[PDB]
RNA sequence: GAAGGGAGGCGCGGCCCUUCCAAGGCUAAAUACGCCCCGGGACCGAUAGCGGACCAAGUAGCGCGAGCGAACGGUGAAAAGGACGCCCUGCGGCCGCUCAAAAGACCUGAACCCGGCCGGCCGCCGGCCCGCCGGCCCCGUCUCGAAACACGGACCGAGGAGCCACGCGCCGCGGCGAGCCCGAGGGAGCCCCCGCGGCGGAGCGAGCGCGAGACGCCCCGGGCCCGCCAUGCCCCUGCGGGCG
RNA sequence: GGCGCGUGGGCCCCUCCUGGUAAGCAGGACGGGCGAGGCGGGACGAUCCGGACGCCGGGCCAGGGUGCGCCGCCGGGGCCC
RNA sequence: AGGGCACAAGCCCGCCCGACCCGCGCCCCCCGUGCCGGCGCGGGCCGCGAAAGCGGGGCCUACCGAUCCUUCGCCGCCCCG
């Protein structure tokens, strides 16, 4: 039955096979880099872009 | 049940899935199988070869229990012996106490030769045999017999 | 292309008039 | 709006993702193996879940004789079948083997119990070998149905199938020039 | 009452709707119309080759 | 137009075998079924259900005649079915009485259409402090094409048109699985117990008939094997067997 | 790969043709459109010029235009019943 | 009617009957169905030629016909006690 299944799935024998998945992608909203100096520094650390 | 049928989902649509240009009329192509050699010739030629004409000789009254002829293949023979006797006979490959099988008692007339046999002598009684059936039987140590 | 085996059922006879050719079995338990 | 999306692109495809059966056992098994695959990415488990989603017409039965013939060079492995295992009376003797199936016939079960074999359930397979270590996945012949042999157009010159009903004439049934 | 006799106006568009289907990859190696003496020799050479003969034992 | 005769699902003549005795007669049971009577219902509920729920229906009414053939159910618990008084030439009216209620010839009492009093000034959509601005051809249909001088439609209510049986093909699901199966029926248990055919399991061939293993996760294709057709060699029991 | 429906009266534009004095005539061809495509413009139109559509706020602007009806204009050169 | 052909595909002479028997495949029209027509082959038996070779009619593109019934031909099978 249902109760007997998660007992099997939570045992160590089945747990030994689990392998973590890599960290997901990072997604952020698009903003204009030239609006602020922090946003610009995020793209050109040197700060050599005139605007 | 009528709740789940496709026709009940067409209320409000005017022609119920039969189209506007054509529509639903009575018998737009005829009744039954009419037209097989005329306007339905393509259909009959694609899917029904050998539908028109005659072929072979005719028997005015077939005798149904004379033409009856059940058959058994040589590879189904040992399944007629129950399991306990089965292991007993297989263990001792005896030539003096060989099992005797009469397929007519089980409802068969002729013995055919598909498959193989265990390597052990056996006696089989039937009314007819195929050429290969006899050959395979004699190569395993058995003998065929004819039973009334 | 419809690919079917042809039917071998006879058309009904005496449906609205004539002898009654329908047998029901509602009286089986009785 | 205002975009072209029908120039180098094809229509979507439909595939099964759930078992579709009311039997609760099959739902439980499918969900468990889906979880195991989610947490390991193994191919054996992926194929197993897909097989558990198949319809009955796509899961032919397997005999003990066929199983014996298929385990000739791998007698120590475990045979895994996502269908029922039936008996073959034509085979007088069967060897010793381990089989995991959805169902067993009473006769097939008894024949396997004798000879020293072992009949296993998918629950025990999940408990012991979730990733299918030392396991072989097998299936029957999907083209064995009698319906499958009547697909096509019997009256065409290049087909090799028979008509569906009973035909008694000769026109088009006695060679290429019978028409 | 006369109606149209012929048009091919829409036919090329209908042909390209699902692409132009290529033949099967088994139609290229059929023995459908090959010279019989060549086919018979090919059969016998295979059967007598121990490394590729399917005869039992 | 006769003496022994009849039959054996292809005719004629001959010889056998297997079976029965016409041209005379009687016979219960297991089976079918309306009117009429009794019981029941996943049936209709007053334009439905029988044409016919109504003290009078095959009635009233129509046709020379054969025939044709409707409409019409419901006060209230109890008729307690309406006191008295006042106007009125009479017809009638007002006021009140019985009752929980007038429910007053009657349950409830919608729409269309209409009278009085009271507020407004032209339809729909949108914005707004509300009459200003902007937009808007009559729907349904056949048709390449309808606002059409193409057809149907004054208005409102109620009714009003892919259901059922059998057969065939394919798909999904359940049970069992080389097997499977509530046939008819019988056990005094609608639902419990027992219960044959049949279909599947071997094909091909006009037919006499003959009759499959060699490979394979699956699919496709090759390769072999069986039957039908034609050939070569060998040989027993021989127009029969074997091998190719 | 399986099962199955509708359709089998079409018309218009571009360029290329045939019969005909010609036709908003009749018959063919590559590509597109209407049919079955909302919206702005072409005064007015099923098909022309742009653009092919969930419900909203803001910005930019295709095609076409900018005396008044009716949203939106000036500057420069030439001609002129 | 259009193609083709020069010690030839034309004309003359000599000998012949491949203008045959058994069995398959493909092309054209086309739904990749039929029919007419053609072509490529495996066997049998033949003609001509010294031989290699060629020959399933008239150099190529037209000249023709299902089911049921009748009639004819070879070799066989059935008439179900
Ligand atoms: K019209
Ligand atoms: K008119
Ligand atoms: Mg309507
Ligand atoms: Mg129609
Ligand atoms: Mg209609
Ligand atoms: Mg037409
Ligand atoms: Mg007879
Ligand atoms: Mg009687
Ligand atoms: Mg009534
Ligand atoms: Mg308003
Ligand atoms: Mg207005
Ligand atoms: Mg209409
Ligand atoms: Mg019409
Ligand atoms: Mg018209
Ligand atoms: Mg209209
Ligand atoms: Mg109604
Ligand atoms: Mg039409
Ligand atoms: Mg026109
Ligand atoms: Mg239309
Ligand atoms: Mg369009
Ligand atoms: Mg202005
Ligand atoms: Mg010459
Ligand atoms: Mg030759
Ligand atoms: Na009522
Ligand atoms: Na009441
Ligand atoms: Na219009
Ligand atoms: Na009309
Ligand atoms: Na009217
Ligand atoms: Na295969
Ligand atoms: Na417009
Ligand atoms: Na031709």
């Amino acid at each position: 039955t249902q109760t007997d299944i998660e007992r099997i799935l939570q045992s160590d024998a089945v747990q030994k096979t689990f392998v973590p998945k890599r960290d997901p992608l990072v997604i952020e909203r698009k903003v204009d880099p030239f609006s602020s100096k922090e946003a610009l520094a995020r793209l050109d650390p040197s700060g050599t872009v005139m605007p | 049940p009528t709740r789940i049928r496709k026709s009940r989902k067409r209320r409000g649509h005017r022609q119920m899935g039969y189209g506007r240009v054509g529509g639903h009329r009575k018998h737009p192509s005829g009744r039954g199988k009419a037209g097989g050699l005329q306007h339905k010739r393509t259909s009959f030629d694609k899917y029904h070869p050998g539908y028109f004409g005659k072929l072979g000789m005719r028997n005015y009254h077939v005798r149904r229990n004379i033409e009856y002829n059940p058959t058994i293949n040589i590879d189904k023979i040992w399944s007629l012996i129950p399991e306990e006797q089965r292991d007993g006979f297989l263990q001792r490959k005896s030539t003096t106490e060989a099992p005797v099988v009469d397929v007519t008692r089980f409802g068969f007339f002729k013995v055919l030769g598909r498959g193989s046999l265990p390597q052990c002598p056996i006696i089989i009684k039937a009314r007819y045999f195929s050429s290969d059936a006899e050959k395979k039987l004699r190569e395993v140590g058995g003998v065929p017999l004819l039973v009334p | 292309g419809r690919n079917v085996a042809f039917s071998n059922m006879r058309r009904y006879k005496c449906t609205n008039k004539g002898p009654n050719l329908i047998k029901n079995w509602f009286n089986q338990p009785a | 709006m205002g975009i072209d999306l029908k120039t180098g692109i094809k229509k979507r495809k439909v595939e099964r993702k759930e078992p579709k059966s009311p039997n609760p056992y099959i739902r439980l098994l499918h969900n468990a193996f889906k979880v195991v695959y989610e947490n390991t990415g193994e191919d054996f488990t992926k194929v197993l879940t897909k097989r558990l989603c198949l319809s009955k017409t796509n899961r032919p039965v397997l005999s003990v004789s066929r199983l014996a013939h298929l385990m000739h060079k791998r007698e120590d492995k475990i045979a895994v079948v996502a269908s029922t295992v039936t008996n073959d009376e034509r085979l007088v003797t069967i060897p010793r083997m381990t089989i995991c199936a959805l169902k067993f016939s009473a006769t097939a079960r008894s024949r396997i119990e004798k000879a020293g074999g072992r009949c296993m359930s998918f629950d025990e397979l999940l408990a012991e070998k979730p990733t299918g270590d030392n396991c072989v996945l097998l299936q029957g012949r999907r083209s064995c149905r009698a319906v499958c042999k009547k697909f096509g157009s019997p009256g065409r010159p290049n087909s090799h199938v028979k008509p569906k009903g009973e035909h008694k004439g000769r026109r088009g049934a006695r060679g290429r020039h019978s028409w | 009452a006369k109606l149209k006799n012929h048009t091919s106006k829409n036919q090329n568009r209908k042909d390209h709707r699902n692409g132009i289907k290529k033949p099967k990859k088994s139609a290229y190696t059929s023995h459908k119309g090959m010279c019989p003496k060549y086919l018979r020799n090919l059969r016998r050479s295979r059967a007598n080759d121990p490394r590729q003969s399917l005869r039992p034992n």
